[PDB]
């Protein structure tokens, strides 16, 4: 939990794990001053709110710490900050809330909200470090951009300093996915997008690749690879694709792609390499 | 069934004002027909058996074919007496409660018809009770209280903050902002035009971004055409016009693909104007100086003669350098420099030690402290050719510029049409973009009065607010025509009410609306009462006498009274009246509980309330509309939220249960 | 005998903001000292045993000799957190109820002192209850609610109608209007200066008429000096200045006879400026064109050279007339006229039938449809001498004009002083004339708080009323410190209240007042509550925490509530609090009758009410303040005054005595 | 009662006869629309209000018509107009009021007020003959100017269209009378005013005469003569004074004077003539 980008990314994924379709994310001042997360993922009951943050209050209570792996992430944030949790459960309840040390009800829809002032509140330096302002947002902007292409099923609104910046609509199931692709990667990529659909046995490869013929300096900035959801930057795949862009046209310039791979557990194995390669090349011709 | 009817009319040089009367029944209305056919249609309609006119009526052509005419004196049509007279007839001190207070052109007619009636009947006539206005723009309208109160284009303090405008107006051009703000002042109610707008507004959502910036280039084409017409237009105004004309091929292309015939029609209205672009391009520099006064506007290559006179002053600097250099080396004085002066013209200066070592060609024009300046015929010759050529080049420039007004004006109306089209498109696109940005839905229209909202939201408050709006539905009809609303403060009474107002207005400019799904019947008139006593009451009566079976009535805390009972009694009535007699679609916000007995008392009335969950040190306002009624006193609780010291809060609760221990 | 005190301070490049805290008692105040000596005096005064400062404090010279210093980080002084923090400490949503909401420079200091206190004590601190502002201008304090409500210079709708200004501002010059309006925004409370103004205002009443028109000649001298300073001043601005300077000997004479040493002092401040008058008189024409750009400004006889270059173009018209006449004679063509053209220069035109009957001296420059234009060498060389001389005469004119700025500016401050003096005199005289016109009286000041009015009148309403006002007295003191006011609507509650306000303000600019005789003690702060719920409550608390033993508190219809008892309870308290604890001079307008039991309940409270005389089916409002209390419900009665249909009024009275038959 | 000037003058003197020291006189639109008279002269009781205007209501009531010589002037005005009387007596009372259709109480100070709207509710022509209004005020302006110099003891405020025009302050008894002389006749007359004090037996002559030496075209407009208060229409006095201006300096130009004469009757009798003459000439030298 060093950058605001990191606190953002994790607490954005806390709601995703709660089956979320809508996520509001609001910031002011690079993350230093404000961060607000609202989600429609399932909620936190009034018992579970208190001790998820407050650490001798665990002692007596009989392992209800269980429900809350965000509760792990929260506890670290809370001791040295100005945190405000507020949530109403999907289970017919009224909404309840935690501050700074008061628990009382307030009002909210089915889900959870988190409001915050600059995380470190008594550490002199770790704040004094916290990078610029502009750049911190530009990083957060990428955090959301990454998770956005990973999940076409969740609507995300990013705003900065009260003002809306980015509105990623969730595409309907079996819907027009070109909408969301242009929104995240600009219109320049969208209009050169050549889709890909390859399939051998368990392995399945879906996505888009910008036509090398019309790939310019602006487009080359788009290189993201996901495997059953998760992005690793493993150098292996670097070959498979730079092999593919070299083999269609000899000019080895920087490609533009966003590809989705679906296989059964085997962390990285050459099987995967040539599978990738053959998929892309057919598509370019 | 054709009656014995009486009427009166007077005109000033502006337009007409009109009034009527039946002695059988005692009926009394007003109007202000603005033009001739409307005035002729209004005499046709009412068809008075007896018609009054002042001696000096100008447009006599309306009345000389009519029956039972009555020539009257002028003084009888004076507003001063008229107002005074009729005010003591009804007994009021003003005509605020009648909804005609500032319509004096009509009131001379009502004033003269009463002095005649006093004198035609000459007994008491208490079968004449009231007067009401019918409304010019019958895509019907919204009173002054609603307008100042709803802050659609202006707020509380008088800025443009927290406005419906502040949200909707992300229009790129000023002519968009105005027309956006105008459609709000005048909602469209020809069903056909409303649906035309929805079809257009929906088809643009894919092209939201692609179009927007193209229009921000235009600027205010409309106001530029103004100074063009006035002939006060300035260079940089014509410049941004050119920049606007260059966007026309672009817009023509982007809109041809869009699926909406109303879009294809507006695409034509836009136009192209290829030749007009050409002239401005050839005549003017990229961006000249502010005015035309000191030239530098017309580009070289438009006019040969322009460049001719410019070539005389362009033989300037090298002429004077060769002089300065020759004369410096011929005389042997190096401090010799040939310079210009606004005051005296050009000259040749030499430093004081070298000054009397100059040649006898030199004529003194200017002695100094530190030098001597001179003039020579070669310079004085050359002085003329520059100064005059400048003038006449400048003069040609002025000529060419004002001649362009002559060249553009023959299409002046065609340009206004394009200007209107573009202004409207910015509005349409902005709205297409606001429905894109804020997820509004497309509603439909029904036959008879009723509103159904599915999870609707207050479009202003939700955008300014910390948390997301607690969306609520609403279900009103001719069967369920009134809702008694009780509850806590900050319960969201006035909020749940005023939000309803915004839904209608928005739907009725053809725009999408803040809710899941919205269906709506006819609503003509939209009246309001805005907390604060002379003041409070007076406007209430207006809403009574004018509001119809199809209107929208908006009540919040009537009966800020002098006593326990006045307020209650007062209200009890007004409610029963709107359910029993008028039968309008109403929403009644109150604090006086006894009224909650009205769902049982009346047919068509049903209880609702904003429920509050009030606990320990704190309190929760669900911001949700619940079936049933309010609990209790919520003020004592809200007290501290102001900042009340407990000296008082505990004296409050110590007296509260002295009082509440009786009931 | 002595303390233990803590403080915090932060600065921006504008000024300072300050906050303090005693852990023994728990006292918490705010301020915004603007300059250095005030800031040094404020640290001197409070003398904290412990003093906080942000790392980057600029004016360190104040704090480096002080004891128990504590260097703090920047982020701790941020307003966002500060506000957020302190708001949850007191529990409120805002600091409206504390009367410091828009003083953020101070609030960073209060914000940082609390994060430190949280961390210095880390213990229970509900002995820290509130925060309040002390005000630089110990001379005055009138809150925003009073200001927007009293409409002294601006009315509800945003015009200047029905204002105290509309009446008082019969000032002849715009600089009078402003300063008149400014003294209203800031009442003077140095007793000395108030009496200086009364002596001046009284001595002018014989000279009301004699002086008035002299000042209307001046115009806005003040704003003219502005464009003078900026160097944007224009000819006709300098013209009205000259006209102003010519009135100075006149005013000097009229005021020397007047008996008031403050008048004799202001007569000196006016000054004369004989030499400055002389220059303008000699340099400029009576009334030149608008700007200096196109000349025609400097008069002939100021400058020899000016008239020299003018003599070249002065040999213009006669030169061309003799030509036109000689050539018309010589050729025999009478349609021959010598004319000018901006485009081509001068020419000789002849009508088409006579055109080819002209002499061979003529060179064609311009063929027309219905004439032929020609040029000749005599004309074409004379063309130059005119066009150039004009320019250089024009050029000299520009030079001479901007040089005048150099000549006047060494007295620029002395002129501002005269301009200020004259602006002030118009105000003084206007007021001397308003006391002459509207018969106001001269009041006197006393030691301790209290107002005595002898037949006083609401100075605005009486002028807008078609009638003289029902004048009433008022008698308040530390013994009789509160008046519970009940009655009918249009009784004159808010009127009898708001009128009291105007008396103080007027007396406290040294002006005479609408009453027979007025005596007054100290009143520091003037707070108000303005009819219309979240809104109404919040501002109430402000008035509580800030108002003092000497203040004026202005209450009308607090407790427009959610239920029976809330409103009543609420009020009951506020009243008792202002009588029991605070002990301020108050006036309490209410509609909740049970409060009229408070004269018996409290020491220092006494009943009054506006009595109404109801005769049958009309009603009379005495507009007169009576000892005792209100009768009853007056709303049912006022109902019809709106215009209520009797369907309702009779359902009202039919239910009224269903309700009133219990009590 | 033809002009507004006439209705003004008479009802102005109704209050003077009631011992008035303060008289408010307000007009709008040449007198056509509004005329308002308020006085501090003694008041009208609630019995006397009704029958002074309404006419068989006098019969039964026992000669209380007596109190009200204005009641003669009122009755004529009232039958064909929109009149409003309102008054509270100096004696035992609340204020009472009459309109247009109602007698009821309202409020007022010690005295009487009369409010009126344009007369002739059905006469077509008699209104057509009320003048062009501008001139009507200029006449009313003179009405007040005449009665003003006749009574230095009564404060009069003349206003037009709500707006104050002329304020004649009552001079304290035995006070500075130069203040009121300048207000009525301009400052030009005031500074040339040579006072006069002549006395033979019963006869007494007091006042002012503008020095002929410095009498200009502006000053010559001032010629008013009063006898025990009353200005008459007598050619005799014309001689006495034009004799006086001829006899100091031969240039017979138009004089400027305002003189006050106090005698026992010689209605026009030569006694009065040479008394006047001798007073003025001594003063000029
Ligand atoms: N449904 C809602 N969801 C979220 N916020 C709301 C909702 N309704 C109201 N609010 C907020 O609550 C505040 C006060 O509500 P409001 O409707 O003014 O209360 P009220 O019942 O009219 N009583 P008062 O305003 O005190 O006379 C507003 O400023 C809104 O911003
Ligand atoms: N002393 C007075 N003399 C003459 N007119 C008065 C006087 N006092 C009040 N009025 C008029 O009476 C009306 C009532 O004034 P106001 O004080 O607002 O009444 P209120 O008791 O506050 N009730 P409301 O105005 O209905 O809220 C106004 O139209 C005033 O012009």
């Amino acid at each position: 939990v060093e950058r605001p980008a990191s606190v953002v990314k994790e607490l954005v994924e806390n709601s995703l794990d709660a089956g979320a379709t809508r996520i509001d994310i609001d910031i002011e001042r690079g993350g230093a001053k404000l961060i607000r997360i609202r989600d429609n993922g399932s909620g936190i009951k009034k018992d579970e709110l208190a001790l998820a943050l407050a650490i001798a209050s665990l002692d007596d209570l009989e392992a209800i710490i269980s429900l809350g792996f965000r509760g792990e992430a929260l506890a670290s944030i809370s001791s040295v900050s100005r945190l405000t949790l507020t949530s109403r459960t999907a289970e017919q309840q009224e909404a309840w809330q935690a501050y700074a040390v008061t628990v009382k009800p307030a009002a909210h829809p089915v889900g959870t909200t988190l409001e915050v002032l600059d995380l470190f509140y008594n550490t002199p330096a770790r704040r004094k470090f916290l990078r610029t302002e502009k750049t911190e947002f530009n990083h957060i902007d990428e955090i959301i951009r990454r998770i956005a292409l990973a999940r076409f099923d969740v609507t995300i609104n990013l705003s900065h300093n009260g003002k809306i910046v980015r509105q990623y609509r969730a595409v309907p199931e079996g819907g027009q996915k070109e909408r969301r692709l242009g929104a995240i990667l600009g219109t320049a990529f969208l209009e050169q997008a050549l889709a890909i659909e390859w399939q051998h046995g368990d392995l399945t490869l879906r996505g888009w690749v910008a036509d090398p013929n019309h790939t310019t300096p602006a487009l080359a900035e788009i290189q993201y690879f996901y495997v059953n959801g998760r992005m690793m930057r493993d150098r292996l795949i670097n070959h498979a694709i730079r092999q593919a862009y070299e083999d269609k046209l000899g000019a080895d310039q920087q490609p533009a792609f966003v590809l989705y791979l679906e296989i059964d557990p085997h962390q990285v194995s050459r099987l995967v390499h040539d599978f990738i390669y053959q998929g892309v090349l057919s598509v370019l011709q | 069934r054709q009656d014995n009817l009486l009427a009166a009319i007077w005109q000033d040089s502006k337009g007409f004002g009109y009034a009527t009367l039946d002695i059988s029944s005692g009926r009394f209305r007003l109007s202000e027909p603005a033009d001739r056919e409307t005035m002729a249609a209004e005499l046709q309609r009412t068809n008075p058996a007896e018609l009054l006119y002042a001696e000096d009526f100008a447009e006599m052509s309306l009345i000389e074919g009519r029956r039972g005419l009555r020539r009257r004196p002028l003084w009888e049509f004076e507003i001063d007496t008229a107002r005074q007279q009729l005010n003591l007839q009804f007994g009021t001190r003003d005509l605020v409660g009648f909804g005609v207070e500032n319509a004096p052109r009509g009131l001379s007619a009502a004033g003269a018809l009463l002095q005649y009636a006093k004198c035609t009947q000459r007994t008491t006539l208490p079968h004449i009770r009231s007067i009401t206005m019918e409304r010019e723009q019958d895509s019907i309208i919204m009173d002054a209280a609603t307008r100042r109160n709803l802050e659609i284009t202006q707020n509380l303090a008088g800025g443009a903050e927290n406005t419906l405008a502040s949200v909707l107006d992300s229009t790129v051009t000023p002519m968009g902002s105005r027309m956006l703000k105008r459609w709000l002042h005048m909602p469209v109610r020809d069903t056909r035009v409303l649906l035309e707008r929805q079809q257009t507004i929906g088809a643009l959502q894919d092209f939201t971004a692609g179009l927007q910036p193209v229009l921000r280039q235009v600027g205010d084409l409309e106001r530029i055409l103004a100074r063009l017409a006035l002939r006060t237009a300035r260079p940089r105004d014509l410049a941004r016009m050119r920049h606007a004309f260059q966007q026309l091929p672009e817009l023509r292309a982007q809109l041809e693909t869009v699926d909406s015939a109303p879009v294809q029609a507006l695409r034509e209205k836009m136009g192209e104007f290829a030749e007009l672009r050409d002239l401005l391009e050839r005549a003017i520099i990229d961006t000249p100086p502010v005015l035309v006064r000191d030239g530098g506007v017309i580009a070289s290559g438009y006019n040969e003669e322009l460049d001719e006179w410019r070539a005389l002053a362009d033989g300037a600097t090298d002429y004077l350098e060769r002089l300065e250099v020759r004369e410096r080396e011929r005389t042997g004085l190096d401090t010799l420099k040939v310079g210009f002066n606004a005051v005296h013209g050009y000259y040749i200066q030499i430093s004081r030690g070298q000054s009397h070592l100059a040649p006898i060609n030199y004529m003194r024009r200017q002695t100094l402290k530190n030098a001597e300046r001179y003039i020579i015929p070669e310079l004085k010759e050359y002085e003329d050719k520059v100064l005059t050529s400048k003038g006449k080049a400048l003069a040609l420039e002025k000529q060419l510029y004002e001649e362009l007004f002559d060249l553009l004006l023959p299409h002046l109306e065609a340009l206004q049409q394009s200007a209107s089209a573009l202004a409207e498109l910015d509005v349409l696109v902005n709205l297409a973009e606001r429905a894109y940005t804020l997820n509004y839905t497309s509603p439909t229209f029904i036959d008879k009065p009723g509103i159904r909202i599915t999870e609707g939201r207050h479009p202003v408050v939700e955008q300014v607010l910390n948390e997301p709006f607690i969306a609520n539905p609403l279900n009103l009809s001719p069967q369920r025509r009134m809702l008694i609303i009780t509850g806590p403060n900050m319960g969201g009474k006035s909020t749940y009410m005023r939000q309803t107002a915004l839904i209608a207005l928005m739907a009725y400019i053809g725009s999408y609306v803040p809710a899941q799904k919205v269906e709506i019947g006819p609503i003509d008139r939209i009246f309001t009462r805005v907390g604060a006593f002379m003041v409070e009451m007076t406007e209430t009566a207006n809403i009574l006498h004018n509001a119809t079976e199809y209107s929208l009535v908006l009540m919040d805390e009537i009966g800020r009274g002098t006593s326990t009972y006045d307020g209650l009694s007062l209200a009890w009535a007004v409610a029963e009246n709107l359910a029993n007699k008028i039968k309008a679609l109403t929403l009644f916000a109150t604090h006086y509980f006894e009224l909650t007995q009205l769902p049982e008392k009346m047919e068509g009335v049903a209880n609702v309330h904003l429920d509050a969950l009030e606990h320990g040190d704190t309190i929760a306002f669900m911001h949700s509309v619940q079936d049933g009624a309010a609990s209790k006193s919520y003020g004592l609780a809200v007290a501290a939220l102001a900042g009340v010291p407990k000296e008082v809060i505990k004296r409050a609760r110590q007296k509260l249960r002295e009082l509440e221990s009786i009931s």
